[PDB]
């Protein structure tokens, strides 16, 4: 029962008041150390006898006391968006080769990513600069989020994710230090891979500057433009971006450097649609008599999200008939009808609104 | 430290101005310690603090403190010549910058605001600097023979 | 007691001298650009006794504009490999922070390293971000940093005449620039980076091969 | 284990003020109390403590009583006000310990793994830095005795702390501070020879005393082993400095040169500026 | 100076800005980082002198 | 073995000192996961964490004490009391202010039987919402994914406001009122905070029904 | 093999040829003596290198012991000619493993120390080391005085 006495004595040590944290700036002398608290005041204070030479550091966060503001222990500094960035997930592996097309985009994205990791020798011996970035835009077909994130999730602890909602951040919020942090940790984990999706809102041009909120978009831009075209070495880390249209990217992003390789997604083709139907027919049960050319021919110019989810819509029409294994006749009904209904809903392609 | 005592607020009908023996009263009223302290003199009054003789232990308090503060044994401390290279930097590099001002004392003459005394405090520092190094060199002839 | 003073927590300066950056062998502007850069950039480093003889002010002003081609920072890195110098590598938008009180310290410490010691060439890339003039008070964080740009615009007048300072500058938009920036008396030398066109093709194909 | 300890003047007076307790009421024995230590590192530090009623009979020289009811509840009183503060052992004013102290330490080893007793001095006399520190270990012995518990001397040094110098350093007021550079080093030179050569003469007289009687201590061997470390140079007549002679004045080389060179410039600052400023005010006044 | 430093010690001697003067004997005082405060007599600086 | 009660009294009096630590915090903190051990320079080992505040300050205190570091990934809304700077318990629920709960609705009065001529096209809406409820066990057998987003449009009045709301009574799921303008606020990035806020309550409150109106406006 | 590395000192080089000359007859396994001492052109290069290993391992410890030495004493210690000493002093000095001052006119040669320009080092080594032990006397001397007086 002495564990209670042990537990309460540990809570007696909890009577010790907590301290405050700050960032070291410089040092005037041994008895005065410039430290900037997270609030922004800067103090020059002494120190106690329990610390070492590793406490000083070149501008690293420290914990200031609440009385004399002296430093107790030092800890590594992070603003910690990254743990939130690593909270993503995705199956595959397999989903790499499941899309089926285009075969040239399947093989190339495997090279520019994996080859610099395993074989740097080809770059240094031939004397060529490997691509440090890439651009995958849409939606002329699917595979943007599927193929890129598959290698991401398979690369495990080495990856960086960016959602377009985190750039605006909060009122009078600072995303300029996020752009510098995103590329700072990109230079830590190697090779790092960064995904930026739906940049049309956060890629704001400075031609027409609305209200007070367009400039803070330009600030996040110029922070991206500086480090991607640096002057700061990104050669080992790979970057990826995504957008609906490259209208607002400006000559800065449309240029090479910051955006290196722009690979346009291609819609599924009758030859390639035969492969994507094989992977769709796996999870769904079918009748013993099935023809893959029937579904491929009846559905043309449809994205992979259209084909899959309508093939599940065919299963929802199949459960309307309660049959477990269903012939493709009931499928071709639900596949053609529901898909042709989707075509009269959204205008594009080809006509803009 | 500090000292205070609460005077009864119900005494408002009676006089507020004791006590006798104005000696320790006038000395306690000064310095008057800022304002809010005297602003709290409402309902309160301070009180003098003196030390009855501890000199039995107070004699050892000075003895125990200085005996451990002198070279730890008074022996153990007897930065030396390396500080002299730093000293002769403060005896030379600091000298020429301090001796430009007597050239600035000559105007000449006289268009600049006078008088200005540049003598102190570095001159007495150079005095003690050589007093240190000479009595530190005596450590050779003191410990030895 | 005050500081020495020092650069405090601003910038932070130096970081250019780590080396290397970009070799000037690619494009150094041989015999054409190295001439105009000689007299108007690297001669102002000191050349004290020569300027009193001619009586003409070699102003700090170096303007760059019109990418493509890039140029710009490469020209700052090209001189870095010519003579050893401490360069200030910054952006227009990076020094905007949650505290506007540091602003008066920044331009002071940035320009105090040019006058006291002069292996110094200061480079600021794409000033058109802070060159945008925003009236609203909630944007005063932006209104303060263009005063920062105008404060260093005053500090360049405190230098002349003459010794010593050098400031090179590059931006992709010259329309948003304040008229006081390019007004005579401050920047008297504007070198427009020419469009590479056909002449730099065989030049950039020679350095890539 | 415990290498060195740090004893503050605050806890020391907590032994001294209790000497005024049992001093006026009597009678025998001395001041004995339980020591509250603070361990932040291998170096030991002591801040506060509490004095406990204690008595030791003479006859009956081995009889001792600590009060554990005062040791238990008051610890919780101090544990509540100070969590890091805990009892590191006991203490007493000596001046000389008795063999019964083996029982006092072994009884309190249930509270702390190793109890460090501190012998203090209420009236400072001789010969030097006061009080004392002992640690309880078992060295057995070389002669074949049963396992022996003998307290080994621990180097003790006084130390200061923030906010505790308010009243302490104010009450004295009679000391001249420091003053480093003039009288500070030269006073110790008269002391380091005094205190150095008296313990010398005191120990060499005891070494001669070991021949007559008092053997053992044999010692062994620490007496002569550490003496021969002193014997790297004796130094004996005369000084054997033939190699260190030309080097001797060579150490006085820079000292005399910096003296004469700077004093000549200090004179140039003293003589010139004085005659200028004096001729100014003197002749222009009348 | 040590006695003068004491008067400046506790919170420190600040610099106020008077935006307007009031007939109520209180004087508005504005601190640069903070807002606009107010204070009464102040018998050294007269009301009409503000 | 009778020392228990006297020892049990001090844990309640120390808890009584926690009961004065219960009343009352003016400070709420955000949590940061940290592991720190400093060799000296006998040895001091342990674990410490970083502590934010609602006043924008960021404090430093050892690992709590009470609730250990086993839970959880860094959160917010942890009670920190005055200058003591100790977190006794981590209190729910999520965050924050009026972004937390938009509006709590129970059931509509009307029913889906008040319409006609839409019978074939209303079932397409009735199917997709009803099928995941009961038939989810049948979907796991056939590997079928239920629909999620559904669009309801027509020249007004089409009755879509009350009709799509009347479907919440048949599905038995909790209804939460939402709209396009409801996702708009004064500051920037607030819309991104609202949508991530509803799905956090959506995952906790079990499958439910959330209806929005005029998505094309905000979707332009 | 390890005895030459630990504690160094010296040995008769022919005794090393006695131990490593019998390893050709040793075996069982003759392969260690094949790739090393079995090759005529490769072994002679390793034989002269073996001479370079035994001479350089001595120069390293002699650099610690010098101070000074006479050139004639170096030949009898290295068990080779004075001309071979200059050859072994030539190839080792360009490797700058040991700084040396070679004076062949009087025969006196020394490995370091560079003319001893320092002064304070002699004052710092003497005073600190010695006198701190002299002031540490009173520390543990009165402690040993307490140890002996608690008994007799
Ligand atoms: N060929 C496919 N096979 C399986 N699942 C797919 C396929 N295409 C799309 N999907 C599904 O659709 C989702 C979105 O995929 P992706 O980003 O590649 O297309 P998209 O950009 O959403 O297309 P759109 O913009 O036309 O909706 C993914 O979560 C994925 O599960
Ligand atoms: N000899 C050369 N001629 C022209 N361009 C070159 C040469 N050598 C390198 N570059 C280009 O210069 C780029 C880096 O220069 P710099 O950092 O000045 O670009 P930048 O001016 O910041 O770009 P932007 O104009 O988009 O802001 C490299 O990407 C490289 O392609
Ligand atoms: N086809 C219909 N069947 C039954 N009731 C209808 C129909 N159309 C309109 N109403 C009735 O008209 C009233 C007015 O609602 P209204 O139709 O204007 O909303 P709405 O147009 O559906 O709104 P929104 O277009 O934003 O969804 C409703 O209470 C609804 O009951």
């Amino acid at each position: 029962t002495k564990q209670y006495e042990k537990s309460e004595n540990d809570l007696k040590a909890l009577q010790s008041v907590g301290q405050i944290v700050g960032e070291v700036l410089k040092q005037l002398t041994e008895e005065k150390f410039i430290v900037k608290a997270t609030n922004g005041p800067r103090y020059v204070v002494g120190c106690r006898r329990q610390l070492d030479k590793s406490k000083l550091k070149p501008g690293t966060r420290v914990a200031l006391d609440m009385t004399t503001l002296t430093i107790m222990r030092y800890l590594p500094r992070e603003v910690d968006p990254l743990v939130y960035n690593m909270s993503h997930e995705d199956p595959g592996n397999v989903s790499y080769s499941e899309i089926g097309g285009l075969s040239e985009q399947i093989r190339e994205l495997r090279e520019v990513i994996e080859l610099p990791l395993t074989n740097p020798e080809l770059f240094q011996r031939v004397g060529i600069i490997p691509p440090k970035g890439c651009l995958l835009y849409g939606p002329p077909g699917t595979g943007k989020t599927l193929l890129a994130r598959a290698v991401a999730s398979q690369l495990d602890c080495n990856f960086l994710k960016v959602v377009s909602s985190s750039i605006v951040d909060k009122y009078i919020g600072e995303s300029a230090r996020l752009i510098r942090e995103m590329f700072n940790y990109a230079r830590d984990h190697q090779p790092c891979i960064i995904f930026m999706d739906e940049i049309d809102a956060i890629g704001g041009r400075r031609f027409s500057e609305g209200t007070s909120a367009d400039r803070e978009i330009q600030r996040t831009l110029m922070e991206l433009l500086n480090q991607m075209d640096g002057f700061d070495t990104l050669h080992r880390v790979k970057m990826i971006m995504a957008t609906n249209r490259p209208d607002t990217l400006d000559p800065a992003l449309l240029r090479p450097g910051r955006l290196d390789r722009k690979i346009h997604i291609d819609l599924p083709n009758e030859q390639a649609r035969l492969d994507i139907l094989k992977i769709h027919a796996g999870p769904i049960t079918k009748h013993g008599e099935i023809d893959y050319e029937a579904i491929v021919k009846l559905s043309d110019g449809f994205n992979g999200a259209d084909l899959r989810n309508v093939c599940t819509e065919a299963g929802m029409f199949a459960i309307r008939a309660d049959h477990d294994f269903v012939v493709q006749e009931d499928f071709m009904k639900a596949v053609r009808k529901v898909a042709d209904s989707k075509k009269l809903e959204s205008k594009l392609d080809y006509k803009p609104v | 430290i500090d000292a205070f005592r609460l005077i009864n607020a119900n005494m408002m009908v009676l006089g507020h101005e004791p006590r006798q023996t104005t000696s320790n009263l006038g000395h306690l009223n000064k310095p008057s310690i800022q304002a809010l302290i005297h602003g709290l003199n409402r309902h309160y009054y301070s009180i003098t603090i003196n030390y009855r003789k501890n000199e039995l232990e107070q004699k050892m308090l000075l003895n125990l403190h200085k005996k451990s503060w002198m070279e730890g044994l008074t022996l153990q401390d007897y930065v030396v010549k390396e500080m002299l290279e730093l000293a002769k930097n403060y005896n030379k590099a600091v000298e020429e910058e301090d001796k430009m001002t007597p050239e600035q004392l000559a105007i000449k003459n006289v268009g600049k605001q006078d008088p200005k005394r540049h003598l102190e405090e570095h001159v007495d520092v150079l005095m003690t600097s050589n007093i240190v190094q000479c009595l530190a060199a005596m450590l050779d002839t003191v410990v030895f023979k | 007691d005050v500081l020495p003073p020092e650069a405090d927590s601003s910038i932070m300066m130096l970081t250019s001298d780590q080396k290397p950056d970009v070799m000037y062998a690619d494009i150094g502007g041989m015999d054409i650009q190295k001439q105009e850069v000689r007299e108007a950039v690297e001669l102002p480093l000191t050349h004290f006794e020569l300027y009193k003889q001619i009586g003409i002010d070699p102003p700090r002003g170096v303007l760059m504009y019109g990418p493509p081609g890039c140029g710009k920072t490469m020209l700052a890195k090209a001189v870095a490999h010519h003579t050893t110098a401490a360069f200030i590598r910054v952006v227009g938008s990076e020094f905007v922070q949650k505290y506007l009180g540091e602003g008066p310290r920044m331009v002071r410490d940035v320009f105090r390293l040019a006058k006291e010691n002069a292996p110094a060439i200061i480079f600021i890339d794409e000033i058109d971000a802070i060159a945008t003039k925003r009236f609203d008070a909630q944007t005063g964080a932006d209104r303060e940093v263009q005063r920062i740009l105008l404060e260093l615009l005053n500090q360049m007048d405190g230098f002349d005449q003459n010794v010593n300072v050098k400031v090179i500058m590059a931006t992709n938009r010259a329309d948003t620039l304040d008229p006081a920036l390019l007004r005579p008396g401050r920047l008297d030398r504007k070198i427009e980076f020419p469009l590479p066109d056909r002449r730099q093709k065989r030049l950039i194909f020679s350095t890539i091969t | 284990a415990v290498q060195k300890v740090v004893v503050h003047p605050l806890v020391l007076l907590s032994v001294v003020d209790h000497f005024n307790r049992i001093g006026k009421v009597g009678n025998q024995k001395r001041v004995v109390g339980v020591l509250l230590g603070s361990w932040q590192k291998k170096v030991l530090d002591v801040s506060n403590s509490f004095a406990v009623p204690f008595d030791e009979d003479d006859k009956d020289d081995s009889v001792w009583f600590l009060d554990h009811d005062y040791l238990e509840n008051m610890y919780g009183m101090f544990k509540k006000v100070n969590a890091r503060e805990r009892i590191v052992g006991w203490y007493h004013t000596g001046p000389k310990l008795h063999k019964n102290d083996i029982a006092i330490n072994e009884l309190m080893k249930r509270y702390c793994p190793n109890s460090v007793l501190v012998i203090i001095d209420v009236k400072p006399k001789d010969l030097g830095l006061p009080t004392e520190a002992y640690i309880s270990v078992e060295e057995v012995h070389d002669d074949g005795t049963p396992t022996s518990k003998t307290f080994e001397h621990v180097t003790s040094e006084i130390g200061a702390e923030e906010a505790e110098e308010v009243g302490v350093e104010h009450l004295l007021r009679d000391i001249k501070d420091t003053t480093v550079g003039t009288l500070s080093q030269r006073i110790t030179n008269q002391v380091h020879g005094l205190k150095g050569l008296n313990s010398k003469l005191l120990d060499i007289r005891s070494y001669l005393e070991k021949v007559a009687t008092g053997k053992l201590p044999i010692n062994h061997q620490i007496i002569y082993q550490l003496q021969d470390v002193f014997n790297l140079l004796p130094d004996v007549s005369l000084q054997e400095f033939v190699k260190a002679f030309y080097l001797k004045t060579n150490d006085q080389m820079v000292v005399v040169y910096l003296a004469s060179l700077i004093r000549s410039v200090v004179a140039l600052h003293n003589l010139i500026n004085n005659k200028i400023a004096n001729r100014d005010a003197e002749k222009k006044e009348g | 100076l040590r006695e003068e430093l004491q008067l400046l010690q506790e919170q420190g001697s600040y610099v106020g800005e008077v935006v307007r003067a009031m007939d109520k004997k209180k004087v508005l005082v504005k601190v640069h980082p903070e807002g606009k405060f107010v204070v009464d007599v102040d018998k050294n600086i007269d009301i009409n002198d503000v | 073995t009778h020392e228990l009660q006297a020892m049990k009294d001090k844990i309640k009096e120390n808890s009584e000192k926690i009961k004065v630590n219960k009343t009352l915090p003016y400070l709420v903190s955000n949590v940061i996961e940290l592991l720190d051990v400093d060799p000296n320079d006998s040895q001091r080992k342990g674990k410490c964490a970083v502590i934010k505040t609602s006043t924008r300050q960021t404090y430093f205190l050892p690992v709590i004490g009470l609730v250990d570091a086993e839970k959880l990934k860094p959160g917010d809304l942890v009670g920190v009391n005055k200058d003591s700077y100790l977190i006794l318990e981590t209190l729910p629920t999520e965050y924050d202010s009026r972004v937390k709960a938009m509006e709590v609705d129970e059931r509509p009065t009307e029913q889906y039987s008040d319409i006609g001529g839409l019978d074939k096209q209303i079932q397409e809406l009735v199917e997709a919402i009803v099928l995941p409820m009961n038939h989810k066990e049948k979907f796991e057998n056939l590997g079928i994914q239920p629909p999620k987003g559904v669009l309801m449009y027509g020249p007004p009045g089409t009755g879509k406001t009350l009709l799509a709301r009347a479907c919440a009574a048949q599905t038995k799921a909790t209804f939460l009122k939402l709209a396009g303008p409801q996702l708009v606020q004064m500051f920037i990035g607030d819309g991104a905070k609202l949508v991530r806020d509803a799905f956090a309550l959506a995952k906790e409150k079990a499958p439910s029904i959330i209806f929005i109106d005029e998505l094309d406006a905000i979707g332009t | 093999l390890l005895k030459l590395f630990t504690t160094m000192e010296l040995m008769r080089w022919s005794t090393l040829v006695e131990d490593y000359g019998m390893e050709l007859r040793k075996g069982s396994l003759e392969s260690p003596a094949t790739d090393v001492f079995g090759s005529t052109e490769e072994g002679e290069k390793r034989w002269k290198d073996l001479k370079n290993r035994v001479v350089e391992h001595n120069i390293r410890i002699m650099a610690k012991y010098y101070t000074r030495i006479t050139m004639k004493r170096m030949a009898q210690l290295l068990d080779l000619s004075v001309d071979e000493s200059e050859a072994f002093l030539s190839n080792l000095v360009v490797n700058k493993t040991i700084f040396a001052k070679v004076d062949r006119l009087a025969g006196i040669i020394n490995f370091q120390r560079p003319k001893d320009p320092n002064n304070l080092l002699n004052d710092w080594s003497q005073k600190l080391n010695s006198l701190m032990s002299l002031v540490n006397k009173t520390t543990h001397l009165i402690a040993k005085e307490e140890m002996i007086h608690n008994l007799q």
